[PDB]
């Protein structure tokens, strides 16, 4: 009961705006990260927002891995029992690790 | 002023994006898009709506 709303380039601000209302909505702190999972999100987006299902990608591992578009703030932290939890972090909106380890940029 | 109401319900997550109810009436304030930018003759908060989901109307 609602059409598909008309597609639009993400942006630093949308990433922190979304950002912000998963944050907000809560269920992601702390999920475990999944390959569908992660569909499930990124569809909703682009279903319910526009911006298309390319934006969630992260830097290779092992390790932390770290949000690619400069504005999404959730990093992908592996814990102990490698399994990945969905994480917050607000140094995210101003520091851009992707970019620092390595350049896939310019 | 163009005039448009609400075919289906809008849900914002941002502030920058205009939640609306079906059956609001908006006035477009930017046609640029697919996404226009309104304000609601409602609520008077503005902000951008997927064109898609509103009717235009010679009223």
């Amino acid at each position: 009961v609602r059409p598909q709303v008309p597609l639009r380039p993400m942006t630093y601000k949308a990433a922190l705006d979304i950002s912000h209302f998963l944050k907000e909505k809560g269920g992601l702190e702390g999920l475990i990260w999944s390959q569908r999972r992660q569909e499930i999100l990124d569809l909703w987006i682009y279903h319910t927002q526009g911006y298309f299902p390319d934006w969630q990608n992260y830097t290779p591992g092992p390790g932390i891995r770290y949000p690619l578009t400069f504005g999404w703030c959730f990093k992908l932290v592996p814990v102990e029992p490698e399994v990945l939890v969905w994480r917050f972090d607000s140094k995210l909106a101003f520091h851009h690790m992707a970019r620092e380890l390595h350049p896939e940029y310019y | 002023d163009i005039i448009v109401v609400a075919l289906y319900d809008y849900v914002s997550w941002s502030p920058d994006d205009l939640s609306f109810q079906k059956g609001d009436q908006m006035v477009v304030l930017e046609e640029s898009g697919e996404w226009w930018k309104a304000r609601s003759l409602a609520t008077r908060k503005e902000g951008y709506i997927p064109s898609n989901y509103v009717a235009r109307v010679d009223s």
